[PDB]
C-alpha cells in the first residue's frame, strides 16, 4: 500500500494568554476556511469514494 | 556446413529506426480461465516475456502510447452444440482505482 506523503502543516499557537472584560464571554471561538487559487488543476477522473 | 556467400546490396536506414524498432506489436500475456479464478486479471508490463523485455532494456527511459489488441479464442468441453457468440467486457482500471474482485 502507498500513499503519497504530508505535504506540510498549518499550526497556531497561542502567543499570549487572551484579554477580555468582566462582561463579556471568558471563551471564544475561531472558524477557518479554505479554498484553491486559479493555479489548481485535476486530472485522471476517477470515482469518488463517499457512496 | 555449407560456406555460401552473396552479394549485398542496401541502401536506406528508416528501417532501423527506434520506431520501427520498439513498434512491433508482441504478444504481452496470454491467459486461460474457465467458465466459473473466474476472470481475466493483468497489470500491464513489457517484462513478462524475456525477448520484449531485453527489446526494452536496451534504453533507460522510453515513452509510448500503447494499443491493445485482445483475440479471444473459446474451446468447448464435453455431447456437441457449437461456439456460443459469448460477449465479452474489457476494461482498463487506472492506477488510481480499485480491481474488480469477482
Amino acid at each position: 500500500k502507498s500513499i503519497n506523503a504530508n505535504v506540510g502543516y498549518v499550526t497556531c499557537f497561542m502567543q499570549t494568554n487572551l484579554i477580555v472584560p468582566k462582561e463579556a464571554a471568558t471563551s471564544t471561538y475561531i472558524i477557518g476556511f479554505a479554498a484553491a487559487k486559479n493555479d489548481f488543476s485535476l486530472r485522471l477522473m476517477r470515482d469518488s469514494p463517499d457512496i | 556446413a555449407i560456406q555460401t556467400r552473396a552479394v549485398i546490396n542496401q541502401h536506406g536506414t528508416s528501417e532501423t529506426l527506434v520506431e520501427n524498432f520498439l513498434g512491433r506489436a508482441a504478444l504481452v500475456m496470454m491467459k486461460d480461465f474457465e467458465y466459473k479464478q473466474n476472470f481475466f486479471k493483468w497489470t500491464i508490463n513489457t517484462r513478462s516475456y524475456v525477448q520484449l523485455r531485453r527489446k526494452f532494456e536496451l534504453f533507460t527511459y522510453i515513452r509510448f502510447d500503447s494499443e491493445i489488441t485482445i483475440v479471444p479464442t473459446i474451446r468447448l468441453y464435453t455431447s456437441y452444440s457449437g461456439l456460443p457468440n459469448l460477449t465479452l467486457q474489457a476494461m482498463f482500471v487506472p492506477v488510481g482505482a480499485p480491481t474488480p474482485k469477482s
